[PDB]
């Protein structure tokens, strides 16, 4: 769960790097931070507020990071990224 | 582990005989606390409230398994407990991700002699 | 975020809405038995003088057609506070009525609110009002009325402003014309369709007079009651909503922070242990 | 930081114990359990509520318990401590 939307963003480079265009949806995150939240426990590593890791901001960003809109002379491709989450009480 | 027992003898039945079981299963509120008491005791680091980390997984495999194959059908009908009156609880809120219907019995409709528990609004 | 803190709050909110509803069942309650007194007391003479001047032909060719340039307000407001917007809207038209021109309007109002809300705005214009109506009644409705007739002669006219209690939901602001005690005299005398002879006209025309005057005073009286109550349940009920939503968002706030306790707390003694 | 208020204090008895009178006015005290925390967590001692150290309390305990009115035999001195305190919410 933590790896498959590393892998699904790399299939999206792969159209936004060839001039194409490409539109990657990502189902509710929320999902992964659990998964990450779980490794991270059984790794013994300190938890933070509501027992996320700290560097709980830098999963998601380094993954939304890399969904941009590439130049012309690199070919003009693009890579749309659509992220879910779920809110429980909508706070 | 008792859960998933009674599921094991669910899925002969879906499996082999190819015929649809209905898996009645207690509040899962004592499954997912089974699950974190077994946790802590191994001695893994417990969730946010308690829970132990592999809440998802462990779970998410009993929510998974119960699913319609070509052989047959597994229909899992399973109290919900809300432990303090929480929806924002760990345990309810990943179990209503899963759940597809819902349905509340009410008290007042037993006192007015009709003995549906069922509520007509509630349930959705 | 300090859950001793919100559930005193929560605490708080729930006995306002607990005896905001209770006030809506007693704002119902006593609207009935208005409601019951007004059905039974409406339309009492009302217009009967007014009829019969206008069958008084003679009268009209006599009539004294002039433009009252004093006149006197009275408006008639609840003392009650915390009995909807009501009061709020009869001292807010008088006050625009007001506002316009002073000095051409005495203001004897009527009911705690709004008097106490006019005074402020107009100091030294209103004189007197009428506050703490125990019961509303026809020889108390005559007892203003004649109040109304002595503060009356210093004007060309008297108008009353007041709630008109249409449905029980809906209550419009209804204001009427009554000519003092001068200017119904003077035109009481041109009486002679409706011949006045058991008692003679000198002591008809002051008495009818009193009629006309504590008609119109004792039909406002219960319109405004009524309106009162009808206004003061929907306020509570208004309120009661308000109070259940506010609280209703507080526990979840209390939950999410209940959870963020035991979150806090369980990783110190992790902390403690791990060491 | 730690050092600071007692280093200050020892300052305030000089007049104190001369029959002298003095004031010392200590700031904000919370940081200075932070940085009596951040001494006591990087020594690698077990941390208590909150993260500080267990013996945080005898900190500020012993540094104002040290303002006194010394008798006449001694001098009749006296130190006056205004400590202050930062709160986060007025909680």
């Amino acid at each position: 769960q933590f790896l498959a939307p590393y892998s699904g963003c790399a299939i999206g480079e792969f159209f936004r790097d060839n001039g194409k265009h490409a539109l990657i949806i990502y189902d509710d995150l929320s999902k992964q931070a659990v998964a990450y939240r779980q490794m991270s426990l059984l790794l013994r590593r300190p938890p933070g507020r509501e027992a996320y890791p700290g560097d709980v901001f830098y999963l998601h960003s380094r993954l939304l990071e890399r969904a941009a809109k590439m130049n012309d002379s690199l070919g003009g491709g693009s890579l749309t990224a659509l992220p879910v989450i779920e809110t429980q009480a909508g706070d | 582990r008792v859960g998933l027992t009674g599921l094991t003898v669910a899925e002969y039945f879906r499996d082999e005989e190819g015929k649809d079981v209905l898996l009645f299963v207690d509040n899962i509120f004592r499954f997912t606390q089974a699950c974190s008491e077994v946790s802590a005791l191994l001695g893994r680091i417990p969730s946010a409230v308690g829970y132990q980390p592999t809440l998802a997984t462990d779970l998410g495999a009993l929510q998974e398994r119960i699913t319609t194959t070509q052989k047959g059908s597994i229909t899992s009908v399973q109290a919900i407990y809300v432990p303090a009156d929480d929806l924002t609880d760990p345990a309810p809120a990943t179990t209503f991700a899963h759940l597809d219907a819902t349905t509340v019995l009410n008290r007042g409709l037993t006192e007015l002699g009709i003995y549906p528990a069922v509520d007509p609004l509630d349930s959705t | 975020a300090n859950l001793k803190q919100l559930k005193i709050r929560m605490k708080a909110i729930g006995s306002i809405k607990k005896i905001t509803k209770a006030m809506k069942m007693v704002a119902a309650s006593k609207m009935k038995a208005e409601t019951s007194r007004l059905e039974n007391g409406r339309n009492f003479a009302v217009g009967s003088v007014q009829k019969m001047l206008e069958n008084e032909s003679y009268v009209q060719k006599k009539k004294s057609t002039t433009a009252p340039k004093s006149t006197l307000l009275v408006p008639i407001t609840s003392d009650k506070g915390l009995c909807g917007s009501v009061n709020s809207s009869i001292v807010r038209e008088v006050k625009r009525l007001a506002l316009n021109n002073r000095s051409a309007f005495g203001l004897l109002p009527v009911g705690e609110k709004g008097s106490s809300g006019l005074s402020r705005p107009f100091p030294d214009l209103l004189k007197s009002s009428i506050v703490n109506i125990q019961n509303v009644n026809f020889p108390t409705a005559a007892a203003i009325a004649h109040q109304v007739s002595t503060q009356g002669a210093g004007y060309d006219q008297v108008t009353l402003i007041y709630n008109h209690f249409k449905n029980a939901i809906s209550y419009v602001v209804k204001h009427q014309e009554l000519l003092p005690r001068a200017q119904f005299l003077n035109l009481f005398k041109y009486v002679t369709r409706h011949e006045a002879v058991e008692p003679e006209l000198e002591y008809s025309k002051n008495y009818f007079f009193e009629l006309y005057m504590a008609s119109s005073v004792y039909n406002a009286l219960l319109n405004s009651s009524a309106s009162e109550q009808a206004s003061r349940m929907n306020a509570m009920e208004n309120a009661s909503k308000n109070a259940g939503e506010i609280l209703s968002k507080l526990t979840l706030d209390y939950n999410k922070a209940r959870q963020a306790k035991i979150t806090m707390e369980l990783i110190e003694i992790i902390s403690g242990a791990s060491i």
